[PDB]
C-alpha cells in the first residue's frame, strides 16, 4: 500500500499536461481537415509529434510503478492504460521495417489499379461492383483487383505478421491476435472479470445462434439471384464472391434492388417532403438536439453551434467531407459534416450528435479514462439513436410524414430485409476474417495454407465460393482496407450485438408495447437516465459493469438481435420453405 | 465614494495564486452598482442578504480579485474542498461577505492561449483561511531531495491557464471578486448612503 501518493501526483500532472497537448493537437487536426493546406498539415504533424513524444516519455516513467502494489481502483486503472507502450517495445530497426512495410502496403492499396477497361478502386471499380449486374463485368474486376493488389502485398504480409508477433511478445503477449483481444479484457471483482481468452468463446457461441437467421437470409437471396444470374447460381451451393454487391462481400446492401421482398410498396424517403418545407442544414441538427433532449440528455453548447462545420463552405476551402464527431477537449465539441437535405444525412447527423453526447457524458472522468468502455459501445451509442429516429411514428410526429400516413406490413418487411442485408450480412464476414487473422498470428495456419484455409472458411462459415482457383500467391485478405492497414475488425460484430442489446434494454425502460423495430425512445426520460448511467462511466469501470448498467447482463447476448428481425425471420422461414436451407462446400464455378 | 471602479473594471485581474487585496477605510460605499453584466451566475452572499447591505455598516471591506475556471468557481465558498480551495484560496468555515464572479472569455482569452494566469497545482499542506503563498520551490513528492531540477517525482507547483475563445464553457476564464465584510469592536466606517 506504500508508494501511492507518488503515482497519484504523477497522474495529476500527466492529466494537466495531456489535456492541453491533446487540445492543441485536436485543434490542429481540425484546422487541417476543415482547411487542407501544407501549412495546416505541417502544424498538425508537429503537434502530433509533440503529443507522441510527451505521451511516450510519460509512459516510460509510468512503468516504474509496479502496478500490483497499487490498491486504489481508479489509480490502478489510470496506470494500467498508460503503462502499455505497444509499438515502442520494438527496437529501432524493427520499427524501421514495420513502418516501411505498413506504409508501402497502404500505398500499394490506395494506388491500386485494375486493367481489364481501367478503373480505380474508389471511383469506377466500386461503382461497378455495386451497380453492375453482368457476370463477366464483375468477374474480371474482382479477379484483376486481387491479382494486382494481393499478389504484391503477399510477400509484405508474411513479414508484417512476424513483425507484429515480435512486437506483441515484447509486450508479454502471446501473439498479435491476442494483443488486439486485450481491448475487451476487463479487471475488477469476481463478478466483473473478463479473461482475454474468453472473447473467442463468446464470439463463437453468439454466432452459433445467428446461423439460422443468416442461413435463411442466404437461402432467400440465393434464389432471388437466379433471376439475374441463371447459370452462375446453384440451388444447393455457395454464392459467388463477386455477386455479393461488394468488392469483398462485406455489405449486402447493394442487393436490395434485386432481393426486395415486395416491389409494389417501397420504403420511406422524406427527402422530398423535407426539402419542400425549407429544411436547411441547421434545421436538422435542431431536430436532433430536440430529440436528444426529449430523452433527458444535456443540451448542445453554443460553442458547438459556433465552431461546428455543419455545411460545406462555399469559400472554396478544401474539406475531407467525411462525418466525424470531434471532442477537442476542455468542453470544445464540434461536428464536421457536409450536411445536405436528405434522410441519410439526417441519420448521420443523429449518429454524430449521439457520439457528441457520449463524449460529453464521461467528460467528468480523468483524461486517461475519457474513452468508451470498449471499441463496440461508441458506434452502438449512435446506431441506437439512428434506429430510434428511423421509426415512422417519429417522422410523423416531427411533421415530415403526414399524420394520415398508416404504416403497412410490406414496408416493414422491406425495411427489415434491407437492414438485415446491411447488418445481418456482415456479421459472419467479420467473425470469419477475425478468426482467420487470429489463426494466422497464432501460427495455426502455416504460410503454405493461407488461401486454402481462407477459402475453406469462406465456404463453411460464410457460404461464399470463389469464381476461379486461387493459389498461395494470391492474398485476398490483404485486398481489404482493414487488413492491409492495421485495424481491428471484431469491433463491428460486438457493435452490432451491443446496439441491439441497448435497443432492447431501453425499450423496456420506455415501457413499449409493440415490435422492437418500431421502438421510439423519444420522450422518455427514464430511457436517457438509464443510458447516461453508462455513458458517464466510460473507461472508469470494466465494460462488464457498463453493460450491466444498461442491459442488466454482463456479457454479449444475441437474443435482442434475433428479436429485432423476428418478423423478417418468420417471413424468410415461410419463403425459404421453397428451397433447401444451407449450402454445399464441394461445389465451385470453376468445376467446368 | 468607495473605489469600486478599481476592483471590478481592472484592465487585468491577478492570478488565483497571487490574489490581490484592497480595503476601505473612510468614504461611503454603494452595493447597487455590482452589475458587471446581465448573467451573474456568482452572486452568493454568506451571513448576510443582498437587500440589507445598504442599511448595515462595517468597519472595513476586503475585496479579493482573481481569475479561475468556471468549474472551480463553485469551490469559492465556506467549507468547500478542491485544488483552488486548499492550495490557492481558502475561505473560513464561518465567513460573512459576498462572492461575485462573471464570465471574461472575451477579455482573458486569446486564440494562441493566454498564459498570463497561473495556479498552484501541488502543495505539501492545505492553505489556512485567507493565506497567500507565492513561493516557487519544487514540490518534493518522494523520498529524494528536490535539487531545483524538475523531473520524476519533482514537479513544478505552478501551472498556466490556457484560456482560449473556444475553450468550452466551464474552462473559460471567470473574473472573481470576493468581498469580506470584516466587522469588529471598532468604529464603523463603511456605511450606506443617507
Ligand atoms: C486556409 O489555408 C490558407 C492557405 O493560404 C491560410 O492562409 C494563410 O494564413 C496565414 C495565417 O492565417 C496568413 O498569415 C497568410 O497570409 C494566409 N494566406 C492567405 C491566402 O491569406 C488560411 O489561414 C487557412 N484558413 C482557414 C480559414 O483556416
Ligand atoms: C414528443 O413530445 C412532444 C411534446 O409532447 C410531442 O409534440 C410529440 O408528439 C412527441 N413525439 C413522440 C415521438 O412521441
Ligand atoms: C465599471 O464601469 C462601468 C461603465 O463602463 C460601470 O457600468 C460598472 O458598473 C463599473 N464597475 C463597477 C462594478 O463599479
Ligand atoms: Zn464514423
Amino acid at each position: 500500500s506504500l508508494t501511492e501518493e507518488n503515482a497519484k501526483t504523477f497522474l495529476n500532472n500527466f492529466n494537466q499536461e495531456a489535456e492541453d497537448l491533446s487540445y492543441q493537437s485536436s485543434l490542429a487536426s481540425w484546422n487541417y481537415n476543415t482547411n487542407i493546406t501544407e501549412e495546416n498539415a505541417q502544424k498538425m504533424s508537429e503537434a502530433a509529434a509533440k503529443w507522441s513524444a510527451f505521451y511516450e516519455e510519460q509512459s516510460k516513467t509510468a512503468q516504474s510503478f509496479s502496478l500490483q502494489e497499487i490498491q486504489t481502483p481508479i489509480i490502478k486503472r489510470q496506470l494500467q492504460a498508460l503503462q502499455q507502450s505497444g509499438s515502442s517495445a520494438l527496437s529501432a530497426d524493427k520499427n524501421k521495417q514495420l513502418n516501411t512495410i505498413l506504409n508501402t502496403m497502404s500505398t500499394i492499396y490506395s494506388t491500386g489499379k485494375v486493367c481489364n477497361e481501367c478503373l480505380l478502386l474508389e471511383p469506377g471499380l466500386d461503382e461497378i461492383m455495386a451497380t453492375s449486374t453482368d457476370y463477366n463485368s464483375r468477374l474480371w474486376a474482382w479477379e484483376g483487383w486481387r491479382a494486382e493488389v494481393g499478389k504484391q502485398l503477399r510477400p509484405l504480409y508474411e513479414e508484417y505478421v512476424v513483425l507484429k508477433n515480435e512486437m506483441a511478445r515484447a509486450n508479454n503477449y502471446n501473439d498479435y491476435g491476442d494483443y488486439w483481444r486485450g481491448d475487451y479484457e476487463a479487471e475488477g471483482a469476481d463478478g466483473y472479470n473478463y479473461n482475454r481468452n474468453q472473447l473467442i468463446e463468446d464470439v463463437e457461441r453468439t454466432f452459433a445462434e445467428i446461423k439460422p437467421l443468416y442461413e435463411h437470409l442466404h437461402a432467400y437471396v440465393r434464389r432471388k439471384l437466379m433471376d439475374t444470374y441463371p447459370s452462375y447460381i446453384s440451388p444447393t451451393g455457395c454464392l459467388p464472391a463477386h455477386l455479393l454487391g461488394d468488392m469483398w462481400g462485406r455489405f449486402w446492401t447493394n442487393l436490395y434492388p434485386l432481393t426486395v421482398p415486395f416491389a409494389q410498396k417501397p420504403n420511406i424517403d422524406v427527402t422530398d417532403a423535407m426539402m419542400n418545407q425549407g429544411w436547411d442544414a441547421e434545421r436538422i441538427f435542431q431536430e436532433a438536439e430536440k430529440f436528444f433532449v426529449s430523452v433527458g440528455l444535456p443540451h448542445m453548447t453554443q460553442g458547438f453551434w459556433a465552431n461546428s462545420m455543419l455545411t460545406e463552405p462555399a469559400d472554396g476551402r478544401k474539406v475531407v467531407c467525411h462525418p466525424t464527431a470531434w471532442d477537442l477537449g476542455h468542453g470544445d465539441f464540434r461536428i464536421k459534416m457536409c450536411t445536405k437535405v436528405t434522410m441519410d444525412n439526417f441519420l448521420t447527423a443523429h449518429h454524430e450528435m449521439g457520439h457528441i453526447q457520449y463524449d460529453m457524458a464521461y467528460a467528468r472522468q480523468p483524461f486517461l479514462l475519457r474513452n468508451g468502455a470498449n471499441e463496440g459501445f461508441h458506434e452502438a451509442v449512435g446506431e441506437i439513436m439512428s434506429l430510434s429516429a428511423a421509426t415512422p411514428k417519429h417522422l410523423k410526429s416531427i411533421g415530415l410524414l403526414p399524420s394520415d400516413f398508416q404504416e403497412d406490413s410490406e414496408t416493414e418487411i422491406n425495411f427489415l430485409l434491407k437492414q438485415a442485408l446491411t447488418i445481418v450480412g456482415t456479421l459472419p464476414f467479420t467473425y470469419m476474417l477475425e478468426k482467420w487473422r487470429w489463426m494466422v498470428f497464432r501460427g495455426e495456419i502455416p504460410k503454405e495454407q493461407w488461401m486454402k484455409k481462407w477459402w475453406e472458411m469462406k465456404r463453411e462459415i460464410v457460404g461464399v465460393v470463389e469464381p476461379l482457383p486461387h493459389d498461395e500467391t494470391y492474398c485476398d485478405p490483404a485486398s481489404l482496407f482493414h487488413v492491409s492497414n492495421d485495424y481491428s475488425f471484431i469491433r463491428y460484430y460486438t457493435r452490432t450485438i451491443y446496439q441491439f442489446q441497448f435497443q432492447e434494454a431501453l425499450c423496456q425502460a420506455a415501457k413499449y408495447n409493440g415490435s422492437l423495430h418500431k421502438c421510439d425512445i423519444s420522450n422518455s426520460t427514464e430511457a436517457g437516465q438509464k443510458l447516461l448511467k453508462m455513458l458517464s462511466l466510460g473507461n472508469s469501470e470494466p465494460w462488464t459493469k457498463a453493460l450491466e448498467n444498461v442491459v442488466g447482463a454482463r456479457n454479449m447476448d444475441v437474443k435482442p438481435l434475433l428479436n429485432y428481425f423476428q418478423p423478417l425471420f418468420d417471413w424468410l422461414k415461410e419463403q425459404n420453405r421453397n428451397s433447401f436451407v444451407g449450402w454445399n462446400t464441394e461445389w465451385s464455378p470453376y468445376a467446368d | 465614494l468607495c473605489p469600486f471602479d478599481e476592483v471590478f473594471n481592472a484592465t487585468r485581474f491577478a492570478s488565483v495564486y497571487a490574489w490581490n487585496r484592497k480595503r476601505i477605510s473612510n468614504c461611503v460605499a454603494d452595493y447597487s452598482v455590482l452589475y458587471n453584466l446581465a448573467p451573474f451566475f456568482t452572486f452568493k452572499c454568506y451571513g448576510v442578504s443582498p437587500t440589507k447591505l445598504n442599511d448595515l455598516c462595517f468597519t472595513n471591506v476586503y475585496a479579493d480579485s482573481f481569475v479561475i475556471r468556471g468549474d472551480e468557481v463553485r469551490q469559492i465558498a465556506p467549507g468547500q474542498t478542491g485544488n483552488i480551495a486548499d492550495y490557492n484560496y481558502k475561505l473560513p468555515d464561518d465567513f460573512t461577505g459576498c462572492v461575485i464572479a462573471w464570465n471574461s472569455n472575451k477579455l482573458d482569452s486569446k486564440v494562441s492561449g493566454n498564459y498570463n494566469y497561473l495556479y498552484r497545482l501541488f502543495r505539501k499542506s492545505n492553505l489556512k483561511p485567507f493565506e497567500r503563498d507565492i513561493s516557487t520551490e519544487i514540490y518534493q513528492a518522494g523520498n529524494k531531495p528536490c535539487n531545483g531540477v524538475a523531473g520524476f517525482n519533482c514537479y513544478f507547483p505552478l501551472r498556466s491557464y490556457s484560456f482560449r475563445p473556444t475553450y468550452g464553457v466551464g474552462h473559460q476564464p471567470y473574473r472573481v471578486v470576493v468581498l469580506s465584510f470584516e466587522l469588529l469592536h471598532a468604529p464603523a466606517t463603511v456605511c450606506g448612503p443617507k
